[PDB]
RNA sequence: AAUAGGUUUGGUCCUAGCCUUUCUAUUAGCUCUUAGUAAGAUUACACAUGCAAGCAUCCCCGUUCCAGUGAGUUCACCCUCUAAAUCACCACGAUCAAAAGGGACAAGCAUCAAGCACGCAGCAAUGCAGCUCAAAACGCUUAGCCUAGCCACACCCCCACGGGAAACAGCAGUGAUUAACCUUUAGCAAUAAACGAAAGUUUAACUAAGCUAUACUAACCCCAGGGUUGGUCAAUUUCGUGCCAGCCACCGCGGUCACAC
RNA sequence: CCCCACUAUGCUUAGCCCUAAACCUCAACAGUUAAAUCAACAAAACUGCUCGCCAGAACACUACGAGCCACAGCUUAAAACUCAAAGGACCUGGCGGUGCUUCAUAUCCCUCUAGAGGAGCCUGUUCUGUAAUCGAUAAACCCCGAUCAACCUCACCACCUCUUGCUCAGCCUAUAUACCGCCAUCUUCAGCAAACCCUGAUGAAGGCUACAAAGUAAGCGCAAGUACCCACGUAAAGACGUUAGGUCAAGGUGUAGCCC
RNA sequence: AGUAAACUGAGAGUAGAGUGCUUAGUUGAACAGGGCCCUGAAGCGCGUACACACCGCCCGUCACCCUCCUCAAGUAUACUUCAAAGG
RNA sequence: CUGAUGUUCGCCGACCGUUGACUAUUCUCUA
């Protein structure tokens, strides 16, 4: 039995009912793009934070320890609503207890809305509806919940659990109520968990600080952190060096459903990975020795079927070419092949080959692990790889870095920034070696940008605009230079014919010839444009074409045109 | 492999840190390395494959160990 | 290079390079039980936060030290003369030690061979035309050194009025970067330093701890893994594969009976 | 390369150029023959003293720099990449359009006789052809395994049938490059080899002089004998090795494969 | 040399089958002397970069491929030096 | 006189069998 001992940590089983004290829940605000997901929050926050931001989009989730004026503390997680972040959706509602849904009344139910239905309904949390807008014209509370009908929403007035609050943001009108109605479902949850005992966690997210190095907010779920504990999460193991909030202020403790960030780590932690609490470093380093073997061991199997796969193509090819021959001594084989040796020419092909004009290498780097996640999960829905290849050469979290630009050089790719800086040092040495660092700070922008450079690698879409049309009638033969030259006599019907523009030649509707007129000769005189009706004599440069009595040439104006990139991100 | 070795030695070519290209030898039966992958590598001549001078460090960085038999 | 060994050839002798066996350090793979001790960023790249210089009847004194780093680089040693400082005060001196003067003082390249004012006399005026150099001048490159320790540097412009600009090469920590990666511990109880007449106060110096097989010492009822096994060179059975897949420090092995995969 | 013609050039004068296997590849001066003479070869071995030069091969009588009446030049002269050798002198053998000498005795040439190569047929082989064997295949295959194929022989081809089968099974399946057996070939040869001894400074190696100088040699072959009509001739014999020569299809058999 | 040449018989093996093979006999020659020129052998040398050995080895031109280096038009970038001075 | 050409190869650790089990050479039968 020589097989690696299992050293993983796990999930401590359910807290005993003894153990188990109240604690605040945890609220996440989901919906469709700019239904007010922030402007409410800000109203409980007591803060505005709408106005200051990038296009007025959330594009991250954060977790505030909110304090209600009863007495009672929530957190409130704010997801994006873009399309993008779906992920971050999905993992709001895994650490939540309640979803508040905010379903703007004047648009209604939207493509996200149903979205973050469908992840409440995994998740199995309760859902409280909060419709909003509910000022402006067209606002009908009505038919929100009707329509949310249909998506297994049941409102309390069609004899469903979900309660639906009519809410303004804007101007702050029935928001006590909403709060009210999140007060009153948390306390039918009856939430509870042990204070006590190694620590549970989620990572909400994960970000580079230069100052502060690695640094992952998360909220706890079991225990109480605090300083110097030591924390696994997948393959990054930490000592809790400082916990500060959301203001940066430091925290002694973290309590169940905190919003805590955490700094120490040694290496980054995963969004959404669950965190435990170690004995010690030796044990934490053993715990995470065997989550990464455990993870080599996955892709070893593999990666060996796709070895298996190339050294049977090979064992066949070996074979056959043995088999050529029968068993017999290999001095003969050789000479029998050098027969056949003698009759062999191969050329090896060079072993650094030319990339491809239509491939675009891109490395992303960006502010938060759940901000690159969202960027490559955008990656992977490209679809038009044969008119263009998009590689991935690298991707990080952090401002951009000499190893970006090295790697950008060696593969002539673009680095894309999100919500990063690049300093004089690295865009000075960008230039220098001819890279492109492309900073943003707004998904939609970014994703514009990537397709506006898939576009430039395309090939240029050449247009075919008929010109003119005439029908041959005699052939005649022509002697010039001592050379014989057919002749063919058209009657230009429909259009023009010019001496630039290209022609095709047609026979009964099939095309036969594609190229220009080397000689347009009318009337023992040279003229570019023949108008309609005029006489033409017709050479072409290829004498292997043959002219028939009834032949028809078609005469067409060729312009390239910019070609855009089929790919479509879904926004 | 030169005279009087034949095989199909399977090597890549990798830009080093310092920025210099250089072929390298992948050791072992069987290799899963492609393009834009992460190596170490080290000293070492492969003997009958002449301006080799650097060999792939199997189980670092993305080129894993070699699968048992 | 040694008590040497392997390898040029059809074979011998000679010569010769390369490699082997010895001893360290770093890094990678795989693997790892405990205790004590020692040592411990790749980088003169950029640094969040905290702390690292106070003392004291006001003046002064100290923060010019310790601690750090190795960028630059014959300012480090000896002699002569001689400040500042210690011996309360003069010591009519000793001790310690600058500046100045004299001597000595790394490596590589001579495909760096000439340097271009590098000398001397005179009170001065001024006069003479000399001075260094194949016994290596001048020059380029490399590097901290001669280790009870010393030298140099202290973000850069050798300097630091001024300017660029806003400084961890103090401790802890971090980003970037590299194959290289210690805790955002505690205490001034000991010693050392600063200050005080003193009781004392302060000190990320230092002390006692934290982390890490990098090393040494010791130990353990249970608990051993890594590499190697053709020759050099200690040590292989049964199969599979068939000049393929692969191996090799060197010589070499594998083409259907492989002690070499 | 051979033949003819003719120019630069070789000559003189005046300037240049500054190179040679400019090598007697052996530095100048002094001294020794004493020994521990002495890797080998060459032209014996050394001592004192001094200057010059050298440090794996190749890159390289090259690049760059500098100098020069030199301008497709000369002198000075590296590095990167590459290799595990290069190199010097030998031993033995082979080979030489290699020397001298003596020869070949159906025989190398000039000669002698009858043939083959041309015709038809007979027979073998190669190619082509066929559903339709295999082996031999320069000398040393080709009326060859066969002193022999209409069936049989037979191993091939097509179709059909049998499965512990004539056999305490079977296989003309692969491998003559695993072999025995039996042979071809040099051989129309005379040499192979044990055991010793000696020489070369105890290197691979070598070992004859008859007025003799380091060889002695069992055994094997030649020879001698025997067969046929002699003592002649013809047969027979003919070692060790050479060509992984022929034959797994005489038979046997190692290894691998087949077993409805 | 009873050779070559010509002629005749027999045998092996088959049921039969060869212009083949093995074998007995008959008739029965010519040239045999010069030569070392040609191709070889022996003896004694010479040469050798060959050594599964001349069917040996081997040099250069002319591709693909891989490695490194040099020259180089124009241009750009970076670094170095200045005051170790003068009024 | 002319006489061009011909892709590829050397090392393993051997060396004991013996041989004896029969037990009796002294008849004939007898009860
Ligand atoms: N009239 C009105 N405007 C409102 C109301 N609530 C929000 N808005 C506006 O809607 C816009 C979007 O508000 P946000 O808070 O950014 O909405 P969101 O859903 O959080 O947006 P994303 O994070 O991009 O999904 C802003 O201009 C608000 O002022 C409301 O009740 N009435
Ligand atoms: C040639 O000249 C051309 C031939 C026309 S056939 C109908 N006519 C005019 O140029
Ligand atoms: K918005
Ligand atoms: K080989
Ligand atoms: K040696
Ligand atoms: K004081
Ligand atoms: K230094
Ligand atoms: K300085
Ligand atoms: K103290
Ligand atoms: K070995
Ligand atoms: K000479
Ligand atoms: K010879
Ligand atoms: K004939
Ligand atoms: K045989
Ligand atoms: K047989
Ligand atoms: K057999
Ligand atoms: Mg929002
Ligand atoms: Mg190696
Ligand atoms: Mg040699
Ligand atoms: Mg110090
Ligand atoms: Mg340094
Ligand atoms: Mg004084
Ligand atoms: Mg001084
Ligand atoms: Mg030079
Ligand atoms: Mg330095
Ligand atoms: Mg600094
Ligand atoms: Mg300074
Ligand atoms: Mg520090
Ligand atoms: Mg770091
Ligand atoms: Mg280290
Ligand atoms: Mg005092
Ligand atoms: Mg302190
Ligand atoms: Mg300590
Ligand atoms: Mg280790
Ligand atoms: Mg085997
Ligand atoms: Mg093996
Ligand atoms: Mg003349
Ligand atoms: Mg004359
Ligand atoms: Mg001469
Ligand atoms: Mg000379
Ligand atoms: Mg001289
Ligand atoms: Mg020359
Ligand atoms: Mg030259
Ligand atoms: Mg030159
Ligand atoms: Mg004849
Ligand atoms: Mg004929
Ligand atoms: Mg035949
Ligand atoms: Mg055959
Ligand atoms: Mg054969
Ligand atoms: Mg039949
Ligand atoms: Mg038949
Ligand atoms: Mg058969
Ligand atoms: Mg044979
Ligand atoms: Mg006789
Ligand atoms: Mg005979
Ligand atoms: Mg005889
Ligand atoms: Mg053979
Ligand atoms: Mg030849
Ligand atoms: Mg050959």
């Amino acid at each position: 039995d020589k097989v690696r001992k299992n050293k993983d940590a796990v999930r401590r089983p359910q807290a005993d009912p003894a153990l188990l004290t109240p604690r605040s829940p945890v609220v996440t605000i989901m919906g469709h793009v700019d239904h007010g997901k922030t402007t409410l929050l800000d109203k409980f926050r007591k803060t505005q934070v709408a106005a200051v931001e990038t296009g007025g989009i959330t594009q991250h989730i954060g977790a505030f320890l909110v304090s209600l004026p009863s007495g009672e503390k929530i957190t409130f997680l704010d997801t994006p609503g873009h399309a993008a972040f779906s992920a971050m959706r999905a993992r709001g509602a895994q650490v939540t207890d309640i979803v508040v849904l905010v379903v703007a009344a004047d648009d209604g139910v939207m493509k996200q809305t149903v979205e973050s239905i469908q992840h409440a309904k995994d998740a199995q949390v309760p859902i409280i509806l909060a419709v909003n807008k509910c000022d402006k014209a067209e606002a009908d509370p009505e038919k929100v919940k009707k329509e949310l009908l249909a998506y297994d929403v049941v409102c309390e007035d069609y004899g469903g659990d979900v309660q639906a609050v009519p809410v303004s943001a804007l101007t702050g009108d029935n928001l006590m109520a909403l709060a009210e109605a999140t007060v009153a479902l948390a306390e039918m949850l009856e939430l509870k968990a042990d204070p006590n005992g190694p620590v549970e966690g989620t990572v909400i997210e994960s970000f580079t600080d230069k100052g502060r190095g690695l640094v992952t907010t998360a909220i706890i779920q079991r225990g109480t952190l605090r300083k110097g504990s030591v924390l696994v999460a997948g393959k990054c193991w930490a000592k809790v060096r400082l916990m500060f909030d959301e203001n940066g202020k430091t925290i002694d403790e973290a309590y169940p459903s905190m919003p805590v960030g955490i700094t120490g780590w040694r290496d980054l932690p995963s969004a959404g990975e669950e965190i435990l609490e170690v004995e010690s470093e030796p044990r934490a380093r053993e715990v995470v020795d065997w989550r990464k073997y455990e993870q080599e061991q996955e892709k070893g199997q593999e990666d060996l079927k796709i070895i298996e796969e190339k050294r049977k193509e090979h064992k066949e090819a070996h074979q056959k070419a043995r088999e050529k021959y029968g068993h017999l001594l290999w001095k003969k084989r050789s000479i029998l092949r050098f027969l056949e040796r003698k009759e062999q020419i191969p050329l090896k092909p060079k072993e650094k080959r030319e990339r491809d004009s239509n491939v675009l290498s891109v490395i992303i780097k960006g502010d938060v692990d759940g901000s690159v996640e969202a960027i490559l999960n955008i990656i992977d829905t490209y679809d038009a790889s044969h008119e263009c290849e998009l590689e991935l050469v690298h991707f990080g979290v952090g401002d951009v870095s000499a190893n970006d630009v090295n790697l950008a050089e060696t593969f002539d790719g673009v680095i894309y920034g999100f919500n990063v800086n690049a300093g004089n040092v690295i865009q000075q040495s960008a230039a220098k070696k001819g890279v492109k660092i492309k900073l943003h700070k707004i998904i939609y922008r970014l994703v514009e940008d990537l397709q506006e450079e898939l576009s430039s690698r395309l090939p240029c879409a050449v247009e075919e605009h008929p010109v003119g049309e005439a029908s041959i009638l005699a052939t005649f033969s022509v002697t010039e230079g001592k050379k014989k030259v057919p002749v063919a006599g058209c009657r230009v019907q429909k259009g023009q014919l010019e001496k630039q523009k290209k022609f095709k030649l047609t026979r009964n509707g099939h095309v036969i010839w594609k190229g220009s007129l080397t000689s347009l000769k009318h009337h023992k005189d040279d003229i570019s444009i023949v108008k309609t009706g005029m006489d033409c004599g017709l050479s072409l440069d290829e004498d292997n074409m043959e002219f028939q009595v009834g032949d028809r040439i078609v005469c067409y104006e060729e312009k390239q045109i910019q070609a855009k990139t089929s790919w479509d991100p879904g926004f | 492999p030169k005279k009087p070795n034949s095989a199909n030695r399977k090597c890549c070519r990798v830009r080093l840190s310092t920025g210099r290209e250089a072929v390298c030898f992948i050791p072992g039966e069987g290799h899963t390395l492609q393009e834009h992958q992460i190596v170490l590598v080290e000293g070492g001549r492969t003997q009958d494959l002449p301006g080799v001078k650097l060999t792939v460090v199997r189980g670092k960085y993305d080129c894993g160990h070699v699968q048992k038999k």
